[PDB]
């Protein structure tokens, strides 16, 4: 029985105890809550004297005599018991059969590892002794995660060998005093715990960006299933690690903690990066505490981050001062480390581990030193992992890493290809100190092969000829097809190449020459066709110039190209504002001058078009181009996709832009029809539908904006013409919904989702899905023929595959240059290493190689959105608004406050009058909290920049009732709530998070609860939701 | 020094190490650190580990490298002292004749005591213990301390026979009381000594002034004379121990602990004390404002040996309680029945010498040390004795330190720094438990006096305090072991109390302490308290929930 007497002291829990003890009752999901140690001892035990030294051992230490009592009091308390025998179990198995015995010794301690222990009740020990043989012991030792960590047990082992030689040879003890906990607890009163929390929350300040690994699959499920990957480095790197330590004047511990960062800022990509370091949180500054037992090992943010040019040996003692510098602060407990970070609970989720001393062999050291009759042969230990990466080091002659892995969530492929990064960045590191954190290649030669087989598969022997030849080598053999229709008239593939030589022949008298420049002012119309291919035959470099644009800016384009001449109607001509001679091409003359073809002097390398386009930068950017990029465009999209002569395409696009300068020669180069929309018409989808329907259009062109919005008019999608084959689309990020889903089923359509920035070439990368199901967001594709698609890092190194970096776009499809400011030429253009002598355009977006090959696109990384740990892709919160069948037409865009801090916001077009906390309410069911957007306007329409992609720098920024003081549920259980908060008055069903609370008071209050409110409540209860009407249930 | 440069050598495993190098260049890590800080400690040295790697070199380290233990100073200590609580307690409540406030004893030794000896053995403690040479010198109307140098007159000597006179008693009776009261606190020795010399032997008087002495410094005078006096009585030079840190230095540390955060946070205590004190009143029966020293009768109350024997040995054990709880849940019923207050604010002796300062080492130092604090005494809740024991019992470790911190809020700590304080329980009742009355009569070398008289160094001193001095507290009660008696005693002014009013407190106190030890010994169990678990604001009814609780879960 139990009576007042055998009590002999209680405490409150250390934050640690506290730590482990909420987690012993919230994750309860599992039983290992349990260390296990397994320790062999050959040679010649006895059973008696060591069962006995056990007991001395347990009357010896009040952590063995702990139980720890919390169920329904103001606080948990540690109450200790003057004795508290715990359960040695012996087996003798000498007789056994030897597969009988290792069957009946696993059987016994996979049974252990699955057995609990009650806090309040059990003795938080176990052993068992197992005879094998006649000489040849086993025992095994459990004890539960509250009481000590693993380490603690060199201390215990030692007291344990002591007491038996003691008992053996009826010698009396030599063991000094226990070193008491109570010590280190008046320790951490003495330290200034605000000045502590402060530190941490300065240390934190930057971190937005949250560090990952690459993960196969999301965390569905906590239970493990662990496995190692263990390697060493050679000797000759092992000691140089050690020499590169001792020449920065660092710990080798620091080596290998900046070489693991150097790993983590090449995966993702970003110079800051945080793991958990391991700290024995034991202060120097207290008296015995390498001989006291109980848990004082603690985690750490270790936070490795560096600036653009930094050389290896600058971040590693950048890395020294702060690790000396957080030295003193290092017995917080993480959780309240955990509570200054923005992201709270979500901060670690790896740790890097590093073992001067490792259990075996300071376990098995003691061996020569008593005679004690047998000889410890091995020791294992089991213990709850509680993190799916735990990188174990273990420096020794051969460096020694052990990734403990959960094999759940890491292919072995994408561990094994860790381990050979983790080597070549020592290997770098380890031949020359002074290498830059850029520059330094994760790669093995495999994976760089392989990387560089992608530039050489897709390779193409394609005709690479002059631009307008291969026109008229189409038009030579189908002359009477029509070629170009526009309002109800038409030119034929005859008349269109004869004009062309009509305006050419009369260009060139007037002085074009190949390497000029002559503007096309003209309105989309057959003479605009024959004005590009005629100018295209004086040459020229046909300048896209848009009647539609303000005056302003076409005097811009004008101007800044230093044009001699410009092809244009009459009625346009007001837009002219230059020295500028304008051929109208209605002129007579051109009408009296010769139909027929004119010698070519011109050269696949000649200076073939020019752009103009909207941007970031104020001044117009003057892309440029040549025939060859066209050449290797045409040739891909007509050889391996169709566009074909009974076609009736439509150059549905407006002139101003990339794709509609391509995808007209798209329909000449392969015989097609092209038919153009009366250009207001459009503006006017209603009069596009009827246009399809009057003309039976067969393959469309679609901006992807223009694709997000034409199948919500879902009647007239019905209507739609079933003459539908391919739809082009171009811009960023497409979004499909599982209407237009449908609508494209409905048709069996082979949507073309090309991507490509304008300056390399119009498009250089393929997606289709012609019967197979289509992503919501749909990736970008493969290279293209004769195009080199690269990612590389900031030292234009290669980074391995499933890794996000800058896409860098080389081959054919590459352009000359800029027109003016030219040394943007030198900021944007390169030669590439891994093609010598191709040119390469480096693309600030951010993008990656998936599993099946294809690119995956991530967007521009000056518009990288970062908030508050997640790389939000945007689209996401774009498919869900769609997606919701109330809203037509609604964008999401980066707003910043008053303080710059970003924040989501969206713009929304209904479909019908509702309040709109109902979709609100639709994306917090759908979405996660990071990524809904913190505010909402509604709107009739979302206006757009002329390219189609919405304005967002014209649309305005946003701007702009449940407390219960008074108004109970259930009077009893929200007072009770309140009472236990006790900082404010709480609302009908407040959110314990946005409260900010912790789980200190979490415990305080499950336990107050199962008192006040009799509630047998599971604390999951509480971690499920804050609703306090959960406890109804329960009460009843 | 170099020693620390060889335990790097050893440590490091390094020869021909170079004075300037660095601990992280030389192969070292924390491993290596907390070794060498490990070996530094068999040379008395400490050195952090944290300083060791914040600084890794040689002689950056060294510059931080401190002795494992202070050495406390063992020079001629001169120069201004800052008024302790209780001696500014003194020259605040100004006495009448205030220089004779001193404390005595007389000495005896059969075989004689011879006079160059002793002179011999005063020089040197007096010249050890640098604050019996005190002067008081009311400068700028003020008080100021001045400790002084060999400026000579360090004690004054006299030596007579009174072997020739018919009564030895009254002679040295009436030489002592002419002592007393030459004290000059002003340019003097506050040290008289007389040898007397009778037919049996020879007397030592010692006389001090209270404010350089109490009751633990005159143990330590005591054992300090008989180690000098055997030393030259066998002939060598006289050697007494090692000087723990000098008055002068605890004073300084007193000011500057007396504003310091964690004395401060004891205001929310003598706040919530004084701001419930301050009705509580003794009753009197007659009302007199004032009255001199010489009116003070007193009369004493003895337990016999085998219930004092039963008080000290095994009473204790049914609460762990100290002695004091138990005299004092005593007093509180005394008080209950004799006055019949419902509350009662009792003051408080303490030894005083707490670990208030961390580095102070004060058991070899000499001066006044005592502490006074008020106690409230509940009595309203007397009825259930086993409880008014734990009630009582609390009070005492609820207190803060051992109330050292209250005098000093009231006498040293800045005037605006101290908040609400309203320090207005003046003294009525004041309790102080004496132990074995043994300081003096522990060593074999000599005894305690037979003809010691009103010189004692107790509470019945009738000499030592000036008859023309006032009354300051009301009722004064000590109790002491004499022959194995508890005797408890009771001084109060025949001004302020008829003989017959004391004598029923007197006898309502001694029944309800042979109460209290009878109650506390035939109680067989032990029945601890919140304050004997370490849980840091336990209380009785969570103390018997958890002890209800822990019963249902095993
Ligand atoms: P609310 O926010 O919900 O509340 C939060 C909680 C409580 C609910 C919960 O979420 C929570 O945060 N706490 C509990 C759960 C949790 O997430 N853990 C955080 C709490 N702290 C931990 O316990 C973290 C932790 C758990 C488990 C492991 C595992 C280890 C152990 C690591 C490692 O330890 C060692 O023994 N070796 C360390 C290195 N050697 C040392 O001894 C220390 C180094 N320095 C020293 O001082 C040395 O002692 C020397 C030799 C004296 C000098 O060295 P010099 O200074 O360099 C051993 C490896 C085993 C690990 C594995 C694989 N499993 N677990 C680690 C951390």
């Amino acid at each position: 029985v139990f009576s007042k007497e055998q009590v002999q002291d209680m405490y409150a829990l250390t934050p640690m105890q506290e730590g482990m003890l909420f987690h012993a009752l919230l994750d309860q999901e599992h039983n290992s809550h349990l260390v296990q140690m397994s320790i062999s001892l050959q040679g010649d035990l006895d059973v008696g004297l060591f069962t006995d030294s056990l007991h001395v051992l347990v009357e010896r230490y009040d952590v063995f005599r702990t139980l720890f009592l919390y169920e329904k009091l103001k606080q948990p308390l540690q109450v200790v018991l003057k004795q508290r025998p715990i359960p040695i179990e012996f087996y003798d198995l000498s007789a056994c059969d030897e597969s009988e015995k290792q069957l009946r010794y696993t059987q016994y301690k996979r049974a252990d590892q699955e057995r609990t222990f009650h806090l309040a009740k059990d003795p938080l020990m176990r052993v068992a002794l197992f005879q094998m043989s006649q000489h040849d012991y086993q025992v095994i030792w459990s004890f539960h995660h509250i009481l000590m960590d693993g380490w603690c047990f060199s201390i215990i082992f030692d007291d344990l060998l002591a007491i038996y030689l003691s008992l053996q040879n009826k010698t009396a003890l030599s063991l000094e005093p226990v070193q008491p906990y109570s010590r280190f607890i008046n320790w951490l009163e003495k330290q200034n715990k605000q000045a502590a929390l402060n530190y941490w929350s300065d240390y934190l300040e930057a971190y937005e960006q949250k560090t990952t690994l690459p993960k196969k699959e999301a965390a569905f499920a906590k239970a493990f299933q662990p496995t190692q990957y263990r390697f060493s480095l050679n000797r000759t790197l092992t000691k140089q690690l050690g020499t590169i330590a001792s020449q920065n004047q660092v710990t080798l511990s620091t080596v290998i903690q900046t070489i693991w960062g150097v790993l983590l800022q090449k995966y993702n990509a970003a110079h800051d990066v945080l793991f958990g370091s391991v700290v024995s949180g034991r202060p120097t500054d207290i008296v015995g505490i390498d001989k006291m037992v109980g848990l004082f090992i603690n985690t750490i943010p270790f936070r490795v981050q560096a600036k653009a040019g930094q050389t290896f040996s600058e971040l590693l003692q950048a890395v020294h001062k702060r690790t000396l510098q957080s030295q003193p602060y290092e017995h917080v407990p993480l959780y309240d480390i955990q509570t200054q970070s923005v992201l709270k609970q979500e901060l670690i989720d790896h740790l890097l581990v590093i073992e001067n001393y490792p259990l075996v062999e300071a376990l098995q050291k003691k061996a020569l030193n008593q005679q004690i009759g047998f000889t410890i042969t091995a020791v294992e230990m089991f213990e709850p992992t509680n993190y799916d990466l735990t990188v174990m080091v273990m420096p020794k002659e051969e460096l020694a890493f052990r990734f403990d892995y959960n094999a759940a969530l890491f292919d072995e492929q994408v561990v094994q290809k860790l381990a050979g990064h983790l080597q070549q960045i020592a290997d770098c590191v380890a031949n020359n100190s002074g290498v830059e954190l850029c520059q330094i290649p994760l790669l093995t030669e495999a994976e760089t092969s392989q990387l560089l087989a992608k530039r050489t598969e897709t390779a193409a022997d394609y005709p690479a000829a002059t631009m307008h030849e291969l026109f008229s080598r189409q038009a030579e053999k189908t002359p009477e097809q029509v070629a170009v229709v526009f309002a109800d008239q038409h030119l034929t593939y005859r008349e269109l190449d004869e004009k062309s030589n009509q305006l050419a022949r009369f260009l060139r008298k007037k002085g074009i020459g190949t390497g000029s420049l002559v503007g096309t002012l003209l309105d989309r119309s057959l003479d605009m066709i024959v004005g590009i291919l005629g100018v295209l035959k004086a040459g020229g470099a046909f300048v896209p110039i848009d009647p539609e644009l303000p005056a302003e800016r076409i005097a811009y384009m004008l101007t800044h190209s230093r044009v001699p001449l410009v092809v244009t109607q009459n009625h346009l001509r007001a837009k002219v504002t230059t020295p500028t001679e304008t051929i109208d091409i209605n002129t007579a003359v051109i009408g009296e001058e010769s139909r027929a073809p004119i010698e070519s002097l011109n050269q696949p390398h000649d200076l073939f078009y020019i752009i103009y386009t909207s941007g970031t930068t104020g001044q117009p950017k003057g892309v440029m181009l040549e025939h060859r990029n066209m050449a290797n465009l045409m040739h891909f999209t007509f050889d391996q996709t169709n566009i074909a002569f009974h076609e009736k395409v439509l150059q549905y696009t407006t002139c101003s832009f990339d794709v509609c300068y391509q995808e007209i020669f798209s329909t000449l180069l392969s015989g097609g029809q092209l038919y153009l929309i009366t250009n207001e018409l459009r503006r006017h989808v209603e009069k596009l539908f009827a246009f399809i329907q009057e003309k039976q259009i067969s393959i469309l062109s679609l901006p992807v904006s223009f694709l997000k919005f034409i199948f919500n008019e879902q009647d007239y999608a019905q209507s739609f013409p079933r003459c539908v084959k391919h739809i082009i689309t171009a811009g960023e990020q497409l979004v499909v919904t599982h209407e237009l889903q449908k609508y494209l089923r409905q048709h069996r359509v082979f949507l073309h989702n090309h991507y490509g920035p304008s300056e390399t070439h119009v498009v250089t990368t393929c997606t289709m899905d012609p019967g197979q199901a289509i992503p919501e967001l749909p990736p970008i594709g493969k290279p293209i023929s004769n195009t080199g698609i690269y990612i590389l890092d900031e030292g234009l190194q290669l980074k391995p595959e499933g890794i996000v970096g800058e896409l860098y776009i080389s081959g054919a499809n590459v352009g000359r240059g800029y027109l003016h400011q030219p040394e943007l030429t030198a900021e944007k253009f390169l030669d590439n290493p891994y093609q010598p002598g191709e040119r390469m355009y480096r693309t600030g977006d951010l993008a990656r190689w998936l599993p099946d090959g294809q690119l995956e696109f991530l967007g521009r990384i000056d518009h990288q959105v970062k908030i508050r740990g997640h790389r939000i892709e945007l689209g996401e919160i774009e498919s869900r608004l769609l997606n919701h069948p109330a809203i037509k037409e609604a964008v999401v865009i980066d707003r910043a406050d008053e303080t710059g801090g970003k924040f989501l916001c969206a713009y929304v077009v209904l479909q019908k009058a509702l309040s709109d906390e109902e979709m609100r309410a639709y994306l917090a069911q759908a979405l996660p909290e990071y990524m809904i957007p913190s505010f909402f306007v509604t709107l009739e329409r979302i206006p757009v920049t002329p390219n189609g992609k919405t304005d967002r720098r014209a649309l305005p920024k946003p701007e702009g009732d449940y407390v219960a003081p008074t108004t109970e549920l259930e009077q009893k259980l929200v007072a009770i709530w309140e009472q236990i908060l006790g900082v404010s008055p709480i609302g009908i069903q407040d959110h314990f998070f946005t409260l900010g609370g912790h789980s200190l008071k979490a415990i305080q209050l499950i336990s107050r609860i199962q008192k006040e409110c009799q509630a047998d409540v599971p604390l999951r209860v509480l971690f499920e939701q804050p609703t306090i009407q959960a406890l109804a249930a329960y009460v009843e | 020094e170099s020693i620390l440069v060889s335990i790097w050598q050893n440590v490091l495993g390094i020869e021909k190490i170079g004075i300037r190098d660095n601990f992280y260049s030389l192969g070292g890590d924390s491993i290596q650190a907390i070794q060498v800080v490990a070996r530094l400690h068999s040379y008395q040295l400490k050195l952090e580990t944290k300083d060791l790697l914040n600084y890794p070199t040689i002689e950056q380290v060294a510059l931080f490298v401190k002795s494992t233990t202070r050495k406390s100073d063992q020079g001629i200590i001169a120069g201004n002292v800052p008024l302790t609580p209780i001696q500014k307690w003194f020259f605040g409540k100004n006495f009448t004749n205030t220089g004779h406030w001193n404390q005595s004893s007389v000495l005896y030794r059969p075989e004689g005591f011879d006079p160059k000896v002793i002179q011999s053995v005063m020089d040197k403690i007096i010249e050890h213990h640098d604050a019996l040479r005190m002067v008081y010198q009311h400068e700028n109307g003020n008080v100021v301390q001045h400790n002084r140098g060999l400026g000579g007159q360090l004690y004054d000597f006299f030596s007579y026979n009174l072997t020739a006179q018919p009564d030895v008693q009254q002679a040295i009776e009436a030489e002592t009381q002419r002592l007393h009261s030459s004290m000059n606190l002003q340019e003097g020795p506050l040290v008289k000594v007389a040898l007397f010399q009778t037919l049996h032997g020879d007397h030592l008087f010692l006389a001090i002034h209270h404010l350089v002495v109490d009751g633990i410094s005159w143990r330590i005078l005591f054992e300090d004379l008989a180690t000098g006096y055997a030393q030259a009585l066998a002939g060598q030079a006289i050697s007494l121990p090692e000087k723990t840190d000098s008055f002068q230095s605890w004073s300084q540390w007193l000011q500057e602990y007396a504003n310091e955060a964690d004395l401060l946070s004891e205001i929310p205590y003598w706040e919530s004390l004084e701001s419930q004190a301050k009705n509580v009143s003794l009753p009197k029966d007659y009302e007199v404002t004032d009255c001199k020293q010489k009116s003070v009768r007193n009369m004493r109350i003895r337990l016999h040996p085998e219930e004092t024997e039963q008080l000290l040995k095994h009473a204790n054990q049914a609460y762990q309680t100290e002695i004091n709880d138990l005299l004092l849940a005593a007093l509180g019923l005394a008080f209950a029945e004799w006055s019949k207050l419902a509350q009662i604010v009792i003051h408080l002796e303490g030894h005083g010498r707490e670990d208030i300062i961390e580095q102070a080492n004060v058991a070899r130092t000499v001066g006044w040390f005592t502490s006074q604090y008020p106690v409230l005494l509940d009595l309203k809740q007397t009825a259930p004795l086993s409880d008014y024991i734990k009630l009582t019992k609390e009070n005492m470790r609820k207190i803060p330190r051992k109330g050292i911190g209250y005098d000093i809020l009231k006498h040293v700590t800045l005037p605006e720094n101290r908040g609400s304080l309203s320090f207005r329980v003046q003294p009525e009742v004041t309790f102080n438990y004496l132990g074995q009355f043994d300081a003096d009569m522990r060593t074999e070398l000599f005894t305690r006096s037979p003809y010691s008289g009103g010189n004692t160094l107790g509470a019945d001193g009738k000499n030592n305090l000036s008859p023309e001095s006032e009354v300051y507290t009301a009722l004064n009660i000590t109790g002491l072991i004499e022959g194995g008696e508890l005797v408890l005693t009771f001084s109060y002014s025949s001004e302020q109390y008829r003989e017959e009013s004391i004598q029923q407190l007197s006898q309502s106190y001694q029944k309800h302490l042979l109460a209290i030890i009878a109650h506390c010994t035939e109680k067989k169990e032990v029945e601890r308290t919140p304050s004997d678990f370490s849980v840091k604001g336990l209380q009785m009814e969570e103390m018997d929930d958890i002890f209800e609780l822990l019963a249902n879960r095993l």
